[PDB]
C-alpha cells in the first residue's frame, strides 16, 4: 500500500529545506 | 482589511524595527526545534513573565551556507507583517555571535507531529487548516511576498486550534519573477525544479501538496532521495487515495497543475478560483479569518511553558564571543 511505502521511506521525519 | 494592510506593511518594510531587546532579558527554558544554523527555544521574558519562542541563528554558520540575504529577508518580512495565522514577532536583536528573533510561543506543537501520529486528517479537518493557508497566502501575495516553505513542519497549532505559520527563511518580497532553488523537495513546484524563473504560483502548488498530505497522510510525491522526488514532480502524474472525495481530487488536480496558465491561484480570477471551488463550499471565509469557527482539534495544554506537544532535542548552551562576528554582513538586522 502507498501508506506502507511512505512509512518505510526515509522521508517520514522532519524534512529539511534545500539550498544549492 | 487588505487595503489597510498593505499601507501598514510598507511602512514597516521600509523602516524596519531594530534592536528591540537583549538576550539577558530572557530565561532559556527548552529547545522546541532546530535548523542548520541554530534553534528555536522556549523562553520567559523576565520583565513581563510572558513565554515566547526564540529563534537563535549563528551568524558565522549563516555566512558559511551563503544564507545572509535569506536571513535578512526572514527578519525584515516577519517584523513587518500582521495576520491572524502568521506568528507575531515581538522582539529582534543581535550580539557578537548570534541573531535573535523572539516570537509568540505557539504551544500546540507542529501540525507535522499531530499529522504523523494520527496518520491523516479528515477532509473537514484538512479543509479547516487549508482555508487558513488560502487566506494567509492571499495576504502575503497582496504584499508581493512569496512564502516558499509550506509544510506541516512550519504550521504551529495555537491554543484555539488555529494555524500559525513560522519559519520565513525563504520568504522574499518579489514583483515579477525570482530564481532561487529553495524550498523543501516534496513541496517544490516543477518550475522551481527546472530553473525557469517562477512567481507566487509556487505557493499555490505547495498548497496542493499540503492538502494532499493532510488528507492522505503522505505527500503526492515521495521517495528516499530528493532527486527522485524531483523526477516524480516533473514527469509523473498525481494519483489519489480511493477515499478522496471527487471534489478534493478536482481541487488538487487544479493546484498540482504544471501549466501556469491553468494553475488555480495563477488565473485572472486569482485566489477566488480556490475560494469558490466546491471543496470549500462549507467554508465561511470571513468566519475563518475572524477565528469564529470551532476548530476540529484542540491540542492538550497544561499551563504556560508546558512543552509536551513538542519533541525533545539535545540542549546546548548559547555561546557569545567577546569579538563581533560578521558585523557588516548583518548590519541591517
Ligand atoms: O527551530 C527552528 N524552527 C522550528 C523547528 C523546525 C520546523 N518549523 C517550526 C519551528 N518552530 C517554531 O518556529 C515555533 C514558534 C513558536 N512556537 C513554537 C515553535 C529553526 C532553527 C533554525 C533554522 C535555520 O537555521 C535556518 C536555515 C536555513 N537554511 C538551512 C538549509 C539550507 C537553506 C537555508 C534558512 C533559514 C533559517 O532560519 C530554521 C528553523
Amino acid at each position: 500500500t502507498t501508506y506502507a511505502d511512505f512509512i518505510a521511506s526515509g522521508r517520514t521525519g522532519r524534512r529539511n529545506a534545500i539550498h544549492d | 482589511f487588505l487595503a489597510k494592510a498593505k499601507e501598514d506593511f510598507l511602512k514597516k518594510w521600509e523602516n524596519p524595527a531594530q534592536n528591540t531587546a537583549h538576550l539577558d532579558q530572557f530565561e532559556r527554558i527548552k529547545t522546541l526545534g532546530t535548523g542548520s544554523f541554530g534553534r528555536v527555544m522556549l523562553v520567559k521574558h523576565m520583565e513581563t513573565g510572558n513565554h515566547y519562542a526564540m529563534k537563535i541563528l549563528d551568524k558565522q554558520k549563516v555566512v558559511k551556507l551563503k544564507q545572509i540575504e535569506h536571513t535578512l529577508n526572514e527578519k525584515r518580512i516577519l517584523q513587518a507583517v500582521n495576520f491572524p495565522f502568521l506568528v507575531k514577532l515581538e522582539f529582534s536583536f543581535k550580539d557578537n555571535s548570534n541573531l535573535y528573533m523572539v516570537m509568540e510561543y505557539v504551544p500546540g506543537g507542529e501540525m507535522f507531529s499531530h499529522l504523523r501520529r494520527i496518520g491523516r486528517f479528515s477532509e473537514p479537518h484538512a479543509r479547516f487548516y487549508a482555508a487558513q493557508i488560502v487566506l494567509t497566502f492571499e495576504y502575503l501575495h497582496s504584499l508581493d511576498l512569496i512564502y516558499r516553505d509550506l509544510k506541516p513542519e512550519n504550521l504551529l497549532i495555537d491554543q484555539q486550534g488555529y494555524i500559525q505559520v513560522t519559519d520565513f527563511g525563504f520568504a522574499k518580497r518579489v514583483k515579477g519573477r525570482t530564481w532561487t532553488l529553495c524550498g523543501t523537495p516534496e513541496y517544490l513546484a516543477p518550475e522551481i525544479i527546472l530553473s525557469k524563473g517562477y512567481n507566487k504560483a509556487v505557493d499555490w502548488w505547495a498548497l496542493g501538496v499540503l492538502i494532499y498530505e493532510m488528507a492522505a497522510g503522505y505527500p503526492p510525491f515521495f521517495a528516499d532521495q530528493p532527486i527522485q522526488i524531483y523526477e516524480k514532480i516533473v514527469s509523473g502524474k498525481v494519483r489519489f487515495p480511493s477515499h478522496f472525495s471527487s471534489d478534493l481530487k478536482d481541487l488538487l488536480r487544479n493546484l498540482l497543475q504544471v501549466d501556469l496558465t491553468k494553475r488555480f491561484g495563477n488565473l485572472k480570477n486569482g485566489v477566488n478560483d480556490i475560494k469558490n471551488h466546491k471543496w470549500f463550499a462549507t467554508t465561511d471565509w470571513i468566519a475563518i479569518y475572524q477565528r469564529k469557527v470551532e476548530a476540529p482539534f484542540i491540542p492538550k495544554f497544561k499551563g504556560p511553558g508546558d512543552t509536551s506537544n513538542f519533541d525533545d532535542y539535545e540542549e546546548e548552551e548559547i555561546r557569545v564571543s567577546i569579538n563581533e562576528k560578521c558585523g557588516k554582513e548583518f548590519s541591517e538586522f
